[PDB]
């Protein structure tokens, strides 16, 4: 009388699903003998072997550093100047960026058209960019053709010629570039956050500067800026790939001679008008935008602060989450799990920025207008949890992730050269991989708690928000969420 | 937002209604202190309820024992004079605060649409306060107590056809004796809870239609959460009120009353000056001014 | 995490005992 | 605790001795597992190892039943298996600190994983598990299908990929015509058991290559043989067929500009190494740009199209010239994005350029030299980034059964000449025009009107 | 012209001007006080604690015994 | 111990009584698992096929209707009833195992019960 | 007040039933179907009282 499971399509479906479940119930050890999802430390000392980065200091004060690997076939040669938009004078804000744009063009013999023709004829690339307090002009080239690239860099950095018609054309181009940046909302958010956090300080002003100032260059400001800030002690030449240190040193010595001898040293320049964090907020409500993008930030650590590594670990254990992330609801960080499980945000990203004598540390969320209060609760909860109740497995996972991220990012010739120059400018030396790993391994739960108490516990925050933000909690909400009354 | 795992306790269902209506209720950003007066009236009601309960732990509703029982509370009970002075002067401050509440409403025309229901429930609340304070003032059973009860109950005879019947039924026995005393004690104990219910309905209707502001304009542009912004303002109001009420309790406790209520009720003689408490005086003046008691 | 948790619980217990003594000052119990 | 302020070396470290400054150039070892599988590796100096598993499967092997399995499989790459759950897999990857990626193309598709050189057994074991033993659960497949439907709903934002797919579908018939982005009907039809059957039928040993970038060959083979040697030996069913004859695809969308693209056949394919190299050099000569970039010299601003069109014709949003080469076939052509009113003139200009390269004498020796040097530079600067090295190993072994040494590509690019360029352009222009248009297409010329040229 | 609320969006400045009619701004370099405030709040908080203890004890001891009873204890 | 009706007369009688009751109301033993009860049953039902879950809802509605009407299933369908033909225990066990693993190593609960 | 909180919690999760099973498939409004049932209960209680 009772029907068999063959009939009753629901009985058939139940049988099929039960068969599949009983299929996947028995694991296998030969595919599980190495997994160990619980994180643990390891000593990669047997692996961290890289060629020595030879450093030389020409007596005019010029540092040249190379990491040669003569088995390769390409190379990257560049100049890393310790100057940027921070070192302006409140009326020449856009000078650094505009000088970049101009210095691409022409010299007493380069003739921008035929200069770019030469660059593209040898097959290489030539790029540049300016940060708040760092400037880079680098070129990627091949073996036996490095010297031409080095000569071109020296020529453009020393004997550049600025002509009025090209200056007008670049004024037009930079006004267009300013008009296209507001589409990129993340950069706008971070510019506003910098302005409202380091207000009344040289770090507050943007990189591009104001259009009213870009319209009044006249090339006298350009020449004055280059002669006052591109001095010999503040520059570093870096090379990787198939290069020879002695050849590079000889070429730099023979070429970089018409420099700007001066005394404006960035250390003394930062001694005056330092960077001062001021807790505040700016919130630009629109309600015509589909997504609300905001960022909260605490005061960070300087480049040389020994707690910078701890802050890097902490921003690794608040790792970024994305709506197309592979992990999804399963991730190491508690903040990513909270965001993904309850789907309260389109994407979150924790950032750690380091400057001289200051820095930043935040979470950069981007969500929908209705989940903002829950998202803010999640962010503040996880940060103050880092203050109070950090866990050993989380710390170990964060340290492993940080080591892996750094060593995987250093990949190629241009990344190696960029690492050499940036580290030489920030610390005065290039930190070896073994020492970097030792410093990271010196971070444990007690270290994380101490650093978070130093930087997060009951400290002012700076908020920058844009879009439909009616539901975003006010300043007092975040300010009170920076501590727990339970402990 | 799908609430898979719980973020905050305040958004949990146990504290969700409380969260909304106490912490997260949007409020006009430009409110002055008279909204604090409304909250202060609520606090005065709670104070009255608590002190009244602890007083009723010692009061005997009999005609032969009420006055001496109150003197018991003043002299023998440990810190009983504080309880009695708090109850009496708290009735006075309750009426002061409610009057300031009402007059702010009149000044800013808060009775206008869409808060007609709020104003009407307020009028009902005021009626309940009047009745409660009157029947409570009958309780100590002094000269003013007994004679005010007599007069105010006997003016109910003005009803055309059923006036005398209502007067006799409310009196319970041709006078204002022991039966009326017990009746009034029970009613005085009962009414404050109906007053609490009326206050809750008052607040619910207001919360439906938001809250007015000193400008009288639409105010959904700039609104802030009630906590902590208006909790601290209300706290300043509460502390100032506490100082005022402490001035009244400890240094001038019998100024807001009449000395005839310290004489035991004697229905034979009549005190020369029969007036209600100071907060019924405007109504008494209107009624006395227009002659022909009907 | 357990040492921190028990330390915090003990601190809250000390605070609770202090509040209890403040509410009910008992030299009768304090002396012995 | 005290720390040395990070501008001073940290106390006592056991930092090791550096590499010998031009140690050597590692060779690729390839071992053929007797069931028919390939395991290849090479040594790298950097502390990072990239390990990938590449399969000869994709849209070409799709069937009317599946029709979308490749895209879904890319989305369902590192999900729960019969031995580990999805949570366990993600926790393992995070624990060692590596990155997982999946790529799905028309002809072949791969799964790659990156981590430090210490974790080689973990990398290879997790990869082999996730490929060989997948458990396509209905709920996980449904989640990924929902995401894929949303992505299909957000497709028009990039007209270039849409036009590439359109050109392939229009100008091919069966195999290469099989779509890559899983239309909505196919998405609704797709299912977990369908994925299971497709994988079990296609993911077989004689079409699997495991390529490592920075891993010792002995270690890799010693950890991979106990995980792949027992796969069944199958007879490697033949590759699908596809003919080129094809015409026009036209789709109307928003009012912002029109995107027109043209393409041709060049039937050499990757097995015709000389023609593939000549096609790459021709692409690097043609190239172009988007007229909105502000990077700097070297990005091809002196290419022929860039110079002529962009420096001469304005109101043309972007102008590029591209190629796509599959085993035994090719597809080279020009992408144009311009204003709706200008579109017929834009088509005329693109045809003029494509015929200009064909006729002899119109390409200068200096331009050819620049193109050859740029191609050599692009290849060389691409073979850094060990991820690219491992991918190249895998793709080359899948295609040719070996790794063709870089010197062959360099020599071919060296020996290409103007006569070769002209002959290849003449051959490529003879094949029937393939045309696609997207946007305000109600004003672009007819396919036959455009095809009046080129013949 | 520029609607003057997108000008502020497009032009972030390091010199931000607040109202300063009800509250004078500290000069930028000065630190956040954050301590004077908590100590003022603490003084008020233990004033409140004193008040609450007073009220509670008044109520409970009122509900406690009475002087006439204690007299009749004999 | 593990006491099954084959090796225990008391267990045999217990199973017989349960079969009689469930057959009277015509609903499988797994249908008694309340999704609001555990929230693991909620997930297991979310993972099951729609045909199976719809059959469960139909059987439950039939049982509730019979309960209201104060009657039992007619003897035909009562003889056609198949209690203890489970459809949920395997999925529930899988869900609980996954939750146990996630809790055991790190991890936040994928779902939680509101208060209350 | 406690009775009102009691009823509020129950209404949060809904009432049980004799079978003890999930019962969001077959449900009816309170009035009038259970009003009359409770009326019968009240009148019987009134006779008892
Ligand atoms: C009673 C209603 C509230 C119950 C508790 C809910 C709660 O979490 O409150 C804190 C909670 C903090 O916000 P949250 O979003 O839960 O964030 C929690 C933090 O992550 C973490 O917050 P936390 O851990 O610092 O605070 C938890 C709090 C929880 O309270 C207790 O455990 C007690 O514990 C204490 O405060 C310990 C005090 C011991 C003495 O809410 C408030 O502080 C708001 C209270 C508003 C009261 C309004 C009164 C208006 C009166 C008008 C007349
Ligand atoms: C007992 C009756 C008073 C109880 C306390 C009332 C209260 O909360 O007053 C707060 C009230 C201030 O409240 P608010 O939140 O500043 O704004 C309320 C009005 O907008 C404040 O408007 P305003 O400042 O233009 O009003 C002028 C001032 C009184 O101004 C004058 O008397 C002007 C001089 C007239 C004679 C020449 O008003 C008052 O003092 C309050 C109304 C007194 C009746 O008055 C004070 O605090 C007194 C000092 C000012
Ligand atoms: C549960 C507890 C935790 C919680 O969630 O609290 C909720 C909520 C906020 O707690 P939270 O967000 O964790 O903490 C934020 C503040 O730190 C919370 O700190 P706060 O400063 O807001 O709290 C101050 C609190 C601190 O309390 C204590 O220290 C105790 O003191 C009071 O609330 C004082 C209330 C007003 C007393 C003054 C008199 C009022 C008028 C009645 C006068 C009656 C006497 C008449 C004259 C008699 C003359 C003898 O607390 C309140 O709403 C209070
Ligand atoms: C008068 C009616 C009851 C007053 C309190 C109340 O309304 O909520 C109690 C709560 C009911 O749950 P509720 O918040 O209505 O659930 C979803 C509503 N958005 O029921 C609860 O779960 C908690 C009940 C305790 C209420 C104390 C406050
Ligand atoms: C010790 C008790 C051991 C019980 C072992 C299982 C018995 C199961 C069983 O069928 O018990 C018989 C009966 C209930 O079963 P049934 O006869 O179907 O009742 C409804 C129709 N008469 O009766 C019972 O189940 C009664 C059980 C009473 C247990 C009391 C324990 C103290
Ligand atoms: C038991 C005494 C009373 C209590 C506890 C009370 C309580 C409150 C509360 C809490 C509010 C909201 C907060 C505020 O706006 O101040 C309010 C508002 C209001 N009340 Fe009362 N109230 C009382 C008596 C009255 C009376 C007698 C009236 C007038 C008949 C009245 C009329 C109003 C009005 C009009 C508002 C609207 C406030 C506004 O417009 O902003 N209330 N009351
Ligand atoms: C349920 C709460 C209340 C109880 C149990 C209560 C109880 C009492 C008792 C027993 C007395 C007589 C004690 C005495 O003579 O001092 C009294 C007096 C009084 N009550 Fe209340 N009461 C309550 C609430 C209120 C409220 C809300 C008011 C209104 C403001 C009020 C107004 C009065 C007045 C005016 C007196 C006479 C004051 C006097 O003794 O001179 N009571 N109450
Ligand atoms: C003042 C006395 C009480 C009143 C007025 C009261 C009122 C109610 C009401 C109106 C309901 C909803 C109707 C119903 O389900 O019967 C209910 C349900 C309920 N009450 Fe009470 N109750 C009281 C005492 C208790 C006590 C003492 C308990 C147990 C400690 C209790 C436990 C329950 C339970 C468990 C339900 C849920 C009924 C269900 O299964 O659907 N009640 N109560
Ligand atoms: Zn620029």
């Amino acid at each position: 009388a009772p029907p068999p499971p063959t009939a009753m399509i629901y009985d058939r479906a139940a049988e099929a699903i039960k068969s599949k479940l009983r299929q996947l119930e028995n694991p296998d050890p030969r595919f599980l003998k190495h997994g160990n999802p619980r994180p643990a430390l390891s000593d990669h000392t047997r692996i961290l072997a890289a060629p020595e980065t030879r450093v030389t200091t020409l007596p005019n004060g010029l540092r040249v550093a190379t990491e040669s690997s003569l088995a390769a076939r390409t190379a990257t040669v560049g100049v890393w100047i310790d100057a940027g938009s921070r070192f302006e004078t409140e009326e020449t804000n856009g000078t650094a960026h505009f000088l970049e744009h101009m210095i691409f063009k022409g010299t007493e013999r380069r003739n921008a058209r035929e200069l770019e023709e030469e660059i593209e004829n040898m097959g290489g690339h030539l790029n540049a960019y300016t940060s708040r307090e760092q400037t880079t002009y680098y070129a990627k080239v091949t073996d036996s053709d490095v010297p031409q690239a080095l000569d071109i860099l020296a020529d453009i950095l020393q004997n550049s010629r600025f002509e009025e018609n090209r200056i007008s054309r670049e004024r037009d181009v930079i006004l267009r570039e300013m008009e296209e940046v507001e589409g990129q909302t993340e950069e706008v958010i971070f510019d506003h956050l910098h302005a409202t956090a380091f207000q009344y300080t040289p770090l507050g002003r943007t990189i591009l500067g104001p259009a009213q100032n870009i319209k009044t260059i006249t090339k006298a400001h350009l020449q004055s800026y280059i002669q006052t800030h591109y001095t010999a002690p503040r520059m570093v030449i870096a090379a990787s790939g198939a290069v020879k240190h002695e050849d590079i040193v000889e070429q730099v010595k023979k070429l970089f001679t018409k420099l700007s001898t001066d005394a404006t040293t960035t250390a003394q320049l930062v001694a005056k008008e330092p960077a001062i964090f001021t807790g505040s907020e700016v919130r630009m409500l629109d309600d015509d935008i589909p997504l609300a993008q905001f960022a909260v930030a605490f005061e960070g650590a300087s480049w040389k602060d020994p707690d910078s590594i701890a802050l890097m670990v902490m921003q690794a254990m608040l790792g970024s989450w994305n709506k197309t992330a592979g992990g999804g609801k399963h991730m190491g960080s508690e903040l990513a799990q909270r965001v993904g499980i309850n789907e309260v945000a389109e994407s979150i990203m924790a950032f750690n920025t380091n400057y001289k004598d200051t820095g930043l540390f935040g979470v950069y969320a981007v969500a929908k207008p209705d989940c903002l209060d829950d998202l803010s609760y999640a962010i503040m909860q996880e940060t103050t949890k880092l203050v109070y109740r950090v866990s050993e497995d989380d710390v170990t996972r964060a340290c492993n992730q940080l080591k892996s991220s750094l060593l995987l990012h250093i990949d190629g010739t241009s990344p190696v050269a960029e690492d050499i120059g940036r580290q030489l400018l920030t610390y005065g030396r290039r930190i070896p991989f073994a020492e970097l790993f030792a410093r990271i391994d010196a971070v444990d739960a007690s270290t994380i708690k101490r650093v978070a108490n130093r930087f997060i516990y009951d400290k002012d925050v700076a908020i920058a928000a844009m879009g439909p933000i009616q539901r975003l909690p006010d300043y007092n909400w975040f300010r009170r969420r920076t501590y727990w009354n339970r402990y | 937002t799908i609430r898979n795992q719980r973020f905050s306790l305040l958004k949990e269902p146990i504290s969700s209604t409380l969260n909304q209506h106490l912490i997260d209720y949007p409020t006009p950003s430009n409110l002055s202190y008279w909204w604090g007066f409304g909250s202060l009236a609520g606090i005065c009601l709670v104070i009255q309820i608590v002190t009244g309960v602890f007083l009723a732990m010692h009061y005997t509703p009999h005609v032969d024992l009420a006055f001496n029982s109150v003197e018991h509370v003043m002299r023998d009970v440990e810190g009983g004079w504080l309880l009695r002075y708090m109850h009496a002067n708290g009735a006075s401050m309750f009426f002061i605060v409610v009057y300031l509440h009402i007059f702010r409403g009149l000044y800013y025309a808060s009775y206008s649409s869409p808060r007609e229901f709020v104003w009407c429930l307020g009028v009902v609340i005021f009626l309940l306060m009047i009745v409660t304070a009157f029947t409570g003032y009958v309780l100590p059973w002094g000269q003013m107590s007994f004679w005010g009860a007599t007069v105010i109950t006997s003016l109910a005879s003005a009803i055309p056809v059923v006036g005398d019947t209502i007067v006799t039924w409310l009196w319970g026995g041709f006078s204002v004796d022991n039966a009326t005393l017990n009746r009034f004690f029970s009613l005085h104990y009962l009414l404050p809870f109906l007053l609490v219910g009326a206050s809750l309905l008052h607040l619910a209707a207001l919360h439906q239609y938001g809250s007015n502001n000193p400008l009288g304009v639409h105010s959904e542009m700039d609104q802030i959460s009630f906590y902590p912004y208006f909790y601290v303002k209300d706290l300043v109001g509460w502390v100032a009120f506490a100082i005022f009420f402490s001035i009244w309790i400890f240094y001038a406790p019998n100024v807001l009353g009449h000395p005839d209520n310290y004489i035991p009720a004697n229905p034979m003689s009549t005190p020369p000056h029969i007036v209600p408490e100071w907060y019924f005086l405007p109504i008494y003046a209107i009624l006395r001014s227009i002659p022909d008691k009907s | 995490i357990q040492p921190a948790d028990v330390k915090a619980a003990a601190m809250w217990g000390v605070a609770a005992a202090t509040g209890g003594l403040y509410l009910v000052q008992v030299s009768i119990l304090v002396l012995p | 605790s005290s720390l040395p302020s990070l501008d001073i070396p940290l106390g006592g470290v056991v930092l090791p001795d550096p590499l010998p400054d031009s140690v050597e150039q590692s060779k690729t070892k390839i071992t053929t597992l007797s069931n028919g599988l390939k395991i290849a590796s090479e040594t790298s100096p950097n502390p990072a190892a990239s390990i990938g598993l590449y399969l000869d499967c994709g849209s070409i092997y799709e069937t009317p039943f599946s029709s979308g399995a490749s895209h879904l499989l890319e989305r369902m790459a590192f999900k729960s298996t019969t031995n580990r759950s999805h949570f366990r897999i993600v926790r393992e990857v995070e624990a060692i600190g590596g990155n997982i990626g999946a790529s799905a193309s028309r002809e072949q598709m791969g799964y790659t994983f990156d981590a430090l050189k210490t974790y080689v057994p973990q990398m290879v074991e997790l990869l082999v598990d996730c490929v060989r033993n997948p458990a396509f659960l209905d709920w996980e497949v449904n989640e990924e299908l929902r995401k894929v439907k949303a992505e299909l709903g957000e497709l028009s934002n990039n007209p270039q990929g849409l036009l590439l797919e359109a050109i392939h579908s229009a100008g091919y018939s069966g195999a290469l015509a099989y779509p890559l982005l899983a239309p909505e009907a196919a998405l609704n039809r797709l299912d977990g058991p369908s994925l299971e059957e497709f994988v079990a039928e296609n993911y077989t040993a004689p079409r699997m290559v495991l390529a490592a970038a920075g891993v010792e060959h002995e270690e890799l083979v010693s950890i991979a043989e106990p995980l792949l040697s027992d796969l069944p030996n199958v007879p490697r069913p033949d590759e699908p067929k596809s003919v080129y004859v094809g015409g026009d695809f036209r789709r109307h969308g928003e009012s912002g500009g029109t995107h027109v693209a043209l393409a041709f056949e060049v039937p050499g394919g990757w097995h015709k190494e000389k023609d593939a190299i000549v096609l790459t050099v021709l692409q690097m000569l043609m190239g172009g740009g988007g007229s909105f970039s502000a990077g700097g010299p070297g990005k091809g601003m002196h290419s022929r199209l860039y110079l002529r069109v962009l420096n001469e014709y304005q109101q043309i949003q972007s102008f590029s010239a591209f190629n796509s080469i599959f085993n035994n076939t090719g597809l080279f052509g020009i992408y144009a994005s311009t204003s709706p009113d200008f579109a017929p003139k834009a088509v005329d200009i693109a045809a003029k350029e494509l015929i200009a390269i064909a006729s002899p004498g119109q390409v200068t020796q200096v331009q050819l030299d620049r193109a050859k040097k740029s191609t050599k530079s692009a290849v060389l600067m691409n073979l850094e980034s060990r991820m690219i090295a491992s991918e190249d190993i895998g793709r080359q072994i899948l295609t040719y059964g070996e790794r063709k040494p870089l010197e062959q590509f360099l020599k071919a690019v060296d020996e290409i000449t103007l006569n070769d360029i002209t002959k290849i352009s003449q051959k490529i222009i003879s094949s029937p025009l393939t045309m696609a248009s997207y946007g305000d297409v109600l004003s672009v010329p007819s396919y036959e009107s455009v095809n009046r040229k080129f013949h | 012209e520029i609607p003057a609320t997108v000008a502020a969006v497009k032009n972030p400045s390091s010199k931000i001007i607040y109202d300063e009619h009800n509250h004078e701004r500290f000069p930028p370099g000065d630190p956040s006080k954050r301590a004077f405030a908590y100590f003022v709040l603490t003084g008020g908080r233990f004033v409140y604690a004193s008040l609450i203890r007073l009220l509670v004890l008044k109520f409970v001891l009122s509900m406690s015994a009475s002087k006439d009873v204690l007299a009749l204890a004999s | 111990s593990f006491l099954d009706p084959k090796k225990n007369w008391l267990a045999a009688q217990h199973m017989k009584s349960l079969v009689k009751r469930l057959s009277k109301y015509g609903l499988r033993y797994d249908d008694l698992y309340d999704p609001y009860y555990d929230l693991d049953v909620k997930e297991a039902l979310n993972r099951l096929p729609k045909e199976v879950v719809d059959a469960r809802h139909a059987r439950l509605k039939r049982a509730i209707d019979l309960s209201m009407k104060h009657e039992y299933l007619p003897e035909d369908l009562q003889a056609m009833q198949t209690p203890f033909r489970g459809y949920l225990q395997d999925m529930l066990a899988l869900v609980k195992r996954e939750r146990a693993e996630r809790e055991a190593l790190g991890g936040l609960p994928l779902y939680q019960r509101s208060i209350p």
